[PDB]
């Protein structure tokens, strides 16, 4: 809880001084407003006309001779707006295939927990937050990082009474003496047992099999009371 | 006094991973970490 | 990605002439539009590839004993007995797949800008990720490298498949010959079973094709008397002369702006294709997909990544 909260309270500071993205929302604006600009510039344009002032040509010639004018004014600015809905058209689809990636990472980050990686976040993901940006959608992503990784010996099985054993679920690790099985993303030593592993066939095929003893609690508290039924019965006899 | 100066990038650290033929590397802790990712809709 | 272009639109419509140049202003801010619709394209370009291949935060280096419980990367592996440390694969992908009309489009404004990153860093880059993906599995994409025997991480896989791990260290051998005969067949089957690898002519051939066709249309007259536009500077008043050189103008104009818009789609196409190949590199590279056919068919075990002129080539290693 206090690294989740040291995070998102960093998060407030670290989303516009890192910079990085949110500079594509502006991005997007700067584009649509430049576009709109152009258009509206390229009204003063005569593209070979006398004038790129529709009333002065109107005011300064006659029908006859309007027209050409009226023309080459009609040709270029209906150029204009041909070449501004083809960049509308092209920035609309680059827009919806990011708006299909969002409504995708909100269904798969946000509604639930992804196993894709880096698809919300580096990092193992935990969960995602949504947040409302102008024109966009901005996701927490909460990750789990492995942080302190420590050296250990490793064997892919163990050998006990001519059984090959296999982690049920884990890794087989020792610190140089000792052998224990852990979780195979955070360490949390536990003694080799008949519960923790598996047996599967002898210690002739494994590759980089070791002897180390697999404690059957069991038989341990079978033969430790008939230790006691041993000296009962020899003490009722003699 | 700075001044504009030409390189050649760097790709990122060289880390040669400690591979061997019976070691393991397990983490001890972990951090959780908050990304933030700007979508455009 | 795909080549990056740049157009000087005074050179190609109105080519080192004063007259045509000031004729050119009347029409507005067509010619910016064109520069920056390119400049974007190029961008968009070294983006593509950035955020395919950099996706290693350390350089992992392979260490010098390259046993990996039987298994043979050496065709994957980077060669240090060349200029660019490019594996065999790779190379053989570089000479298969090529890059006078170089000169002629060069020489009417039309430019190639060289990408950010050279071939030697995308290969540097790549070796990164695999030595990553072959010394530590998948944790060096969740954070730290954390080194793993590979037949024990090969065990992990088989565990993320449904296959108990005692299959996988019973069966080790015959995995790792299995895996061998697969990565040697497959520096045949890469350029002799075709299917794909066209790809990547088809980008080069649609680029270079688009340059021809952009500097072939200033042979056109467009009406006018010639196409030349000395020939018409030379032969006429400037009133006489101003609408042969509209003319040009306005064909070359619209030469112009259909090479940039076919650009754009392009574009577009070979964004949403960099972008599955990032998603690509990120969830069968650095990780183990349960996704069905997105890192190739059968289950998915594991995929190295290998750079090509303008692509990348992914080996999909699955169980079947
Ligand atoms: C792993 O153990 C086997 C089995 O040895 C038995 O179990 C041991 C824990 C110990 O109590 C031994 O005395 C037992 O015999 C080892 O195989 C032995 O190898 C030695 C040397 O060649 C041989 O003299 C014994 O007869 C073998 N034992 C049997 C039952 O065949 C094996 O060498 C051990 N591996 C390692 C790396 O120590
Ligand atoms: C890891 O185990 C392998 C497999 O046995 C070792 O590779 C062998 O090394 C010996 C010792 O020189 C050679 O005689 C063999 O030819 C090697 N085999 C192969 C297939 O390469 C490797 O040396 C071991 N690693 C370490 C650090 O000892
Ligand atoms: C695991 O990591 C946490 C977080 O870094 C450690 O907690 C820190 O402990 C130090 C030493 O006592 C304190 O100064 C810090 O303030 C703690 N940080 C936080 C966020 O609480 C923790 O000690 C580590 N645990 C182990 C077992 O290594
Ligand atoms: C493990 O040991 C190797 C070899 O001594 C060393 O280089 C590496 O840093 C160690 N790893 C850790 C996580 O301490
Ligand atoms: C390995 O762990 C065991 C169990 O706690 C401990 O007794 C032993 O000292 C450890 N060995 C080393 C070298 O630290
Ligand atoms: C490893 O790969 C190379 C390339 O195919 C091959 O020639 C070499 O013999 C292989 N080594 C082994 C031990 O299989």
């Amino acid at each position: 809880a206090n690294q989740f909260n040291s995070a998102i309270g960093k998060i407030q500071d670290s989303l516009f001084s890192t910079a990085s993205a949110l500079g594509k929302l502006q991005d997007v604006v700067n584009h649509n407003a430049q576009a709109l600009n152009t258009l509206v510039k390229q009204l003063s344009s005569k593209f070979g006309a006398i004038s790129s002032v529709l009333n002065d040509i109107l005011s300064r010639l006659d029908p006859p001779e309007a027209e050409v004018q009226i023309d080459r004014l009609i040709t270029g600015r209906l150029q204009s707006l041909q070449t501004y809905v083809t960049q509308q058209l092209i920035r609309a689809a680059e827009i919806r295939a990011s708006a299909n990636l969002a409504a995708t990472k909100m269904s798969e980050c946000v509604l639930g927990q992804s196993k894709r990686v880096d698809f919300c976040g580096k990092g193992y993901h935990l969960m995602s937050f949504p947040q409302s940006a102008p024109h966009g959608v901005v996701f927490l992503h909460v990750t789990y990082v492995p942080a302190q990784e420590k050296n250990f010996t490793t064997a892919p099985a163990i050998c006990h009474d001519g059984k090959a054993h296999f982690p049920r679920e884990g890794v087989f690790v020792s610190n140089g003496t000792h052998w224990f099985v852990t979780q195979r993303n955070f360490y949390e030593p536990q003694i080799i047992t008949t519960d923790n592993t598996f047996v599967s066939g002898n210690c002739d095929v494994v590759i980089g099999i070791v002897n180390n003893t697999v404690y059957d609690p069991l038989q341990l508290e079978l033969d430790s009371f008939k230790e006691e039924l041993d000296k009962y019965f020899k003490n009722h006899t003699s | 006094s700075q001044s504009i100066i030409a390189y050649t990038m760097s790709l990122g650290a060289e880390n040669s991973v400690a591979y061997s033929n019976n070691s393991i590397a397990i983490p001890t802790n972990f951090t959780i970490s908050v990304t933030t990712e700007i979508l455009p809709v | 990605s795909m080549t990056k272009t740049s157009v000087d639109c005074t050179m190609y419509i109105c080519g080192d002439s004063t007259e045509c140049s000031n004729l050119l202003l009347q029409y507005g801010s067509f010619c910016t539009q064109l520069k920056r619709a390119l400049t974007g394209i190029a961008v968009e370009q070294d983006k593509n590839t950035q955020e395919v291949f950099a996706q290693v935060k350390q350089i992992y280096k392979t260490p010098p004993i390259k046993y990996f419980g039987g298994f043979n990367f050496s065709q994957i592996l980077p060669d240090p007995s060349k200029p660019s440390k490019r594996s065999f694969i790779e190379d053989l992908l570089f000479n298969k797949v090529t890059l006078d009309l170089i000169c002629a489009q060069k020489f009417n404004g039309l430019t190639v800008l060289p990408p950010l990153l050279t071939d030697e860093m995308i290969a540097q880059y790549t070796s990164a990720l695999l030595a990553g993906t072959i010394t530590s599995g998948w944790t060096f994409g969740a954070g730290a490298a954390l080194q793993i025997p590979f037949a024990m991480q090969m065990a992990y896989r088989f565990n993320g498949i449904g296959v108990t791990q005692n299959v996988l260290y019973e069966n080790q051998k015959l995995i790792a010959n299995q895996f061998n005969s697969a990565i040697g067949k497959i520096q045949d089957s890469l350029f002799s079973t075709a299917s794909a690898l066209g790809k990547l002519q088809d980008v080069v051939n649609h680029n270079a094709q688009a340059l021809n066709t952009l500097v072939k249309q200033l042979s056109s007259k467009f009406g006018a008397i010639s196409s030349v536009l000395n020939d018409i500077l030379s032969r006429l008043d400037p009133p006489e002369a101003e609408v042969q050189i509209d003319r040009l103008i306005t064909g070359r104009l619209q030469s112009l702006q259909t090479y940039v818009t076919q650009q754009l789609i392009r574009a577009a196409e070979i964004r949403a294709s960099a972008n599955l190949a990032a998603t690509k590199m990120s969830e069968c590279v650095l990780g183990q997909s349960k996704r069905v056919d997105f890192c190739g068919k059968g289950y998915h075990l594991m995929s190295f990544p290998q750079s090509a002129p303008h692509g990348v080539v992914f080996l999909h290693v699955t169980y079947v």
